[PDB]
């Protein structure tokens, strides 16, 4: 009669990139249930710091390119999309970094502002040719969810670069047995995750959980006709 | 007759649609049905879509 409720008995960061965690007790068929239930919101829709605006002073419009620099400004906007960051605060930020001289060209000359949190430094944004050729931006980054395309939301020099406001990529979940416990038929789900840092696992599976259920409030909410 | 004349250069960055056609190596013609979400795709067991 009596449907046990699970715990998230387990919580490891088994690489700086990402972790795994673990529910227990599950019974009988809940296992794959929820296994694709939350596999598919952890994937869907997640909070997101993606970059959003993108200023050069030296750049009229983007498909020019800037003596001293070796690569494309739209491979260097393609880095910056690579680029992922933390912030607690505030919904939006500025962000700048300023640098010259010949070498790599890495997120780590950013301007570090507090809430302002860097989590891939060796990122490279470019490399630079020339000992006087200054990169000196601005980069407008706030929240989002999803995927948010330059020509959904549409000044001359501020380039529009499209969001990509999510910070997991791969997720996988297992099911199996668990210990004795008085009562067999016991499911412990193994739930892997793979994430750029940006988001702590017990953030997202809580947020999950909070999602789901409003959803399911809907079904608490059935009234009428 | 002509004075002068102008020319202008438009980019557009065009990136994919319903309707769109693509294919591969083998005639193998195509057009795209749908972009769907990653979440209704298969996937193998350890989570690769």
């Amino acid at each position: 009669t009596e449907f046990l409720k699970p715990r998230l008995v387990d919580i490891e960061q088994v690489s700086s990139t990402h972790a795994k965690v673990t529910l227990e007790p599950l019974e009988r068929g809940f296992g794959h249930t929820l296994g694709n239930a939350l596999r598919r919101i952890l994937l869907s829709s997640m909070p997101g710091c993606a970059v959003t605006e993108v200023e050069i002073d030296g750049v009229l419009h983007e498909y020019s390119t800037k003596e001293g620099v070796q690569e494309d400004i739209l491979e260097i906007l393609l880095n910056l999309k690579g680029l992922a960051v933390r912030v607690q605060g505030k919904d939006e930020v500025i962000l700048t970094l300023n640098k010259s001289g010949i070498g790599p060209v890495t997120a780590a000359d950013i301007t570090h502002d507090g809430d302002v949190e860097i989590v891939k430094p060796q990122h490279v944004i470019c490399h630079l040719t020339d000992e006087n050729a200054s990169i000196s931006m601005r980069i407008k980054v706030q929240r989002g969810r999803g995927y948010v395309p330059a020509s959904t939301r549409i000044p001359i020099g501020r380039l529009l670069v499209d969001a990509c406001y999510s910070p997991v990529e791969r997720i996988a979940y297992n099911v199996e047995a668990a210990r004795v416990e008085q009562r067999t038929d016991l499911d412990k789900l193994v739930i892997e995750m793979e994430t750029n840092g940006t988001i702590d696992p017990e953030e997202a599976i809580r947020r999950a959980a909070t999602i789901l259920a409003e959803q399911l409030e809907a079904f608490v909410d059935l009234r009428d006709v | 007759g002509v004075l002068k004349i102008v020319k202008v250069y438009l980019a557009v960055k065009r990136r994919i649609q319903p309707g769109d056609k693509m294919a591969g190596r083998h005639g193998n013609k195509g057009v795209i049905s749908k972009i769907n979400p990653i979440e209704d795709m298969p996937y193998d067991e350890n989570g690769t879509p």
